[PDB]
């Protein structure tokens, strides 16, 4: 059924499964036209899918040529989003392929369905958490790729650096879903915190900086009160 | 206008006969049911006093064959029979007609309702959803659950309805994704239609009957099915016009004929708001949106 706190640590067991968001698969800006009326235009966005055990992030990216003389886009996501998960799930061999996907909206739900019908054994399953993974266009390394496409292009990444070596894939979710609520209720400050220290780089390969254990303690902490303060500033509490 | 004899009447028993009903009370003299239209399927059917749990009944056509009702003490029911001899037949109705023993069908002249509700429901097609190839009637009862139910246990007393499943290889050509889930032509007019009920009458006989199963014996899986079949002509883009007409005639009839304290569990609000609101036919049900309107508001 739904994943929730209470079933979080299943996240994390031996059973091969995604996270599907696709909040940043349809990115518009609005503006005015010459007439005074009001048009969008469309960006590159990105399907975000994410093996939260092991880190691996297949970064889909949708070239705004994909919308061109289309109808109901914010409809026409959804489908293609599961059309590129489905994809995603063939071309992977069978001892890869996941046992669950957990979508991070809803209206997934039925698209994803449709599209996976080939896969009886597959579980298509709603969360009640409320995942921060719409900021992974903060990441400046993942909003740099999605934005110089020409083309639809597959991206991969480990989103957990290296820091599987030294710590667990549940410490290495929360770190991440911290990181991205701060990046989402402050994205100036989160990024002030992470990069004020000019001693302490972000690797070639790497998404995040280069922390120690102890700097990590840190920076997790000035994070948890960003989105304290943000909440404060917010509600005037 | 044949005739339904009745051995006897040994437990106290409300009958229908169609959409008419009366009370016979416990060894009250009563020997069945004359006057009856020859050219459309009835169906006789039993609530007993006792446990009103089990509404059961019989689907026939007395074209068909005689047939007449014996209450079994053993099995406990009122089981139609069908006369093979029948001069013995005859005379047994010729008796009860003489000594006025029976009840007589009582059709109004103006009354089209039955023949409404019954229009496209053929006898052959009754006896393939419910299988019991011995008997030329059908049994049927508020229990008794369909193939698609069970999927979801014994085989012999299943109402074998077409299944039809909106999230199904059957539904949704690979490739048409999105374009068959969201208008469910290709399903309704080539998978079904064309393909398993060959014309249309044959999909509203079905439509009908699950109707009137539901209706008549509170069958859950026969009103699923109703349902079912409305929505995936609702939910297709392209329908034929002499459908569309057809249909809203279809449903205005079972709208005006369903009790009026029945319709919260008989009528599925998602499906009926979806259907006359939201749907591809939202502007076609003219007849059928108006009595809803009139008669259901609150459903809606
Ligand atoms: C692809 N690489 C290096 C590129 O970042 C991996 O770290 C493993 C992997 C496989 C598949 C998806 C994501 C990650």
């Amino acid at each position: 059924g739904a994943m929730n706190s209470s079933n979080y640590a299943e996240l994390f067991n031996n059973d091969i499964k995604l996270f599907v968001d696709d909040t940043n698969v349809y990115r518009v800006t609005v503006h005015k036209t010459f007439e005074g009326n009001v048009a969008t235009k469309a960006i590159n966005g990105c399907i975000f899918t994410l093996n939260p055990k092991t880190g691996h992030l297949f970064l889909k990216i949708i070239h705004t040529s994909v919308w061109a003389g289309q109808k109901r886009l914010s409809q026409l996501a959804k489908w293609k989003t599961a059309e590129e998960v489905s994809a995603l799930v063939r071309s992977l061999p069978k001892e890869e392929q996941p046992k669950q996907i957990i979508v991070t909206r809803k209206a997934m739900l039925d698209p994803l369905e449709v599209h996976m019908l080939d896969f009886p054994n597959i579980a298509i399953r709603p969360t009640e958490l409320r995942l921060p993974f719409s900021a992974a266009m903060s990441i400046d390394k993942l909003s740099d790729v999605v934005m110089k496409a020409t083309e639809p292009q597959m991206v991969l990444f480990n989103i957990y650096d290296d820091w599987l070596d030294r710590i667990s894939s549940y410490t290495a979710f929360s770190r991440l879903t911290l990181l991205l609520r701060a990046l989402k209720t402050n994205e100036e400050s989160a990024k002030m915190i992470l990069l004020s220290d000019p001693t302490i780089t972000i690797k070639s390969y790497h998404l995040w900086p280069s922390f120690t254990d102890e700097q990590w303690i840190t920076i997790e902490s000035q994070m948890r009160d960003l989105i304290l303060t943000e909440y404060g500033r917010k509600y005037n509490v | 206008m044949n005739t339904v004899p009745f051995t006897s009447a040994p437990i106290e028993v409300t009958i229908g006969i169609d959409q008419y009903s009366f009370n016979v009370k416990e060894n009250q003299p009563f020997h069945g049911i004359k006057d009856i239209p020859i050219g459309h399927v009835h169906v006789i059917h039993f609530q007993h006093a006792d446990n009103s749990s089990m509404r059961y009944g019989y689907w026939f056509d007395c074209r068909m064959g005689n047939f007449y009702i014996q209450y079994d003490p053993k099995d406990g029911l009122y089981k139609m029979m069908e006369e093979r001899d029948g001069a013995k037949f005859e005379n047994i109705v010729h008796n009860f007609k003489e000594r006025q023993m029976m009840v007589s069908y009582p059709k109004i002249d103006e009354d089209d309702t039955w023949y409404n509700l019954t229009e496209f429901v053929q006898m052959d097609k009754i006896r393939k959803i419910v299988r019991k190839d011995e008997n030329q009637f059908s049994y049927v009862d508020s229990s008794m659950t369909t193939v698609q139910e069970n999927e979801l246990s014994d085989p012999a007393h299943s109402l074998n309805y077409t299944v039809i499943n909106f999230k199904s290889r059957e539904a949704i050509r690979p490739g048409h994704e999105m374009e068959d889930f969201l208008d469910k032509s290709y399903y309704l007019n080539t998978v079904m239609l064309q393909g398993i009920f060959k014309n249309s009458s044959n999909y509203f006989g079905e439509l009908q009957f699950a109707f009137l199963n539901a209706m008549f014996f509170g069958n859950y899986g026969s009103s699923l099915q109703w349902h079912a079949m409305i929505e995936l002509i609702c939910s297709s883009a392209t329908v034929p016009k002499h459908m569309l007409d057809k249909l809203d005639e279809i449903l205005y009839y079972q709208i005006k004929t369903l009790p009026e304290q029945y319709s919260d569990i008989l009528l599925n609000e998602r499906v009926w708001n979806i259907c006359l609101y939201s749907s591809f036919q939202k502007n076609s049900l003219h007849n059928t949106e108006k009595i809803m309107e009139n008669k259901y508001p609150e459903l809606l």
